[PDB]
């Protein structure tokens, strides 16, 4: 209950080929100490930013992860979530939608 | 402010 | 027309690896107007919405802000043992700040959370504390016993509070009122024989926003679900919904979006 609540989406609508930003957003969960990493096939995308530590009106913890990137099709993008409520790293999948 | 007892 | 300034304070015994131990966050409505950490040991503000502060105005909240981290350290030394708990890490959080209504009055607000559970409040109109538990209760008839706390609280929220917010309103009142329409994404994926539309907007200020899906030109809430509105880095925002739809049914439903950079709702369709 007090585990990260996790959502992956580009900053803009997705397009093969067109520059974007992909966004993991964590939020929901306690402690703050929490590992948020952009992946593009498995491996950590570069240049990754992270949001200053901030919360929700319920006290919960609230932590955004951006990359720049460049869509490709025959790419998997995700973000691994790694937190002391979760046994195992957790990876969530970027729908593409296109 | 300091939570003191 | 109201506007809300907040600052949303957090200490950490345990932040992570390079991450600092004590953070502060300011915003003006929904939007970060600054920001302090223990490792940079400055408050700074976002200039894209201030682009021309003085550095007199910044080295107060800077002082004000180192204040604030070591009270911070202060506390998470001493109230884990005050608990007795044996937590490995520890938090304390703080928010407050102030309202200004439409008509001109104010509202002030001022909560503290340990280790992200209730700790205690202070009510500027009443100047009276509230604590959440019977520790913090000590806390409580202490800090109303000094009667220091709730005259610099009652000046801070009733009186700083306000002058920075209507500071900030107007040093950043471009930012404020450029309006961000959404580009908005319907999509369909069918799994199991059941088709799941997926509408996101993306990128779009000021952060109210509202999404509903129709079929026939109906609302259909009961079967939708919502994603939340969460943040971009550059100041935008996304939110999301969904519903799920017999594959023969997907050219009947229209996604509704009404924000405030739309003069009309727009419907979208699969
Ligand atoms: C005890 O209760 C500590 C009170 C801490 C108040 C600190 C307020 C700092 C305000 C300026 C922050 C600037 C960065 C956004
Ligand atoms: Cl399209
Ligand atoms: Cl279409
Ligand atoms: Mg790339
Ligand atoms: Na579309």
């Amino acid at each position: 209950d007090l585990t990260p609540k996790v959502q992956v989406y580009s900053r803009f609508p997705a397009s093969a080929g067109t520059k974007n930003v992909l966004n993991c957003f964590a939020a929901g969960f306690h402690p703050p100490k929490i590992s948020i990493t952009l992946m593009k096939d498995g491996v950590p995308m570069e240049g990754a930013q992270y949001s200053d530590m901030s919360f929700n009106d319920d006290w919960t913890f609230q932590r955004l992860v951006h990359a720049d990137f460049t869509p490709s099709s025959g790419s998997t993008y995700a973000c691994k979530v790694e937190h002391e409520t979760l046994k195992e790293p957790q990876v969530y999948k970027w729908d593409p939608e296109f | 402010g300091q939570a003191v007892s | 027309g109201s506007h809300s300034l907040r600052y949303f304070l957090t200490g950490m015994t345990d932040p992570g690896p390079g991450m600092p131990r004590f953070v502060i966050v300011g915003y003006v409505d929904d939007k970060i107007f600054g920001t302090y950490n223990s490792k940079s040991r400055t408050a700074q503000p976002i200039v894209e919405m201030l682009p021309q502060e003085d550095q007199e105005h910044w080295d107060t909240q800077t002082q004000k802000a180192q204040g604030g981290e070591r009270d911070f350290d202060w506390n998470l030394n001493r109230l884990p043992e005050r608990y007795n708990k044996s937590k490995g890490s520890h938090t304390m959080q703080m928010m407050f700040g102030c309202d200004i209504l439409e008509d001109g009055s104010i509202r002030g607000y001022d909560q503290y959370a340990f280790d992200g559970r209730d700790f205690l409040a202070f009510d500027m109109d009443t100047m009276t504390f509230t604590a959440a538990d019977p520790v913090a209760e000590i806390t409580k008839r202490r800090w109303e016993t000094e009667g220091t706390y709730a005259e610099r609280w009652k000046h801070e929220l009733g009186t700083v509070c306000v002058q920075n917010l209507r500071r900030y309103l107007e040093h950043g009142k471009a930012a404020l009122k450029r309006r961000v329409q959404p580009e908005v994404r319907v999509w369909g994926k069918e799994a199991d024989g059941i088709l799941t539309l997926s509408c996101h907007a993306h990128g779009f200020y000021p952060r109210p926003i509202t999404i509903s899906w129709m079929k026939d030109g109906m609302v259909r809430d009961q079967e939708t679900r919502w994603g939340g509105i969460v943040p971009n880095s550059d100041g935008t925002y996304h939110a999301s919904a969904a519903i799920d739809v017999l594959p023969e049914d997907g050219d009947k439903y229209w996604c509704r979006v009404e924000h405030a950079s739309l003069p009309q709702p727009g419907l979208f369709s699969w």
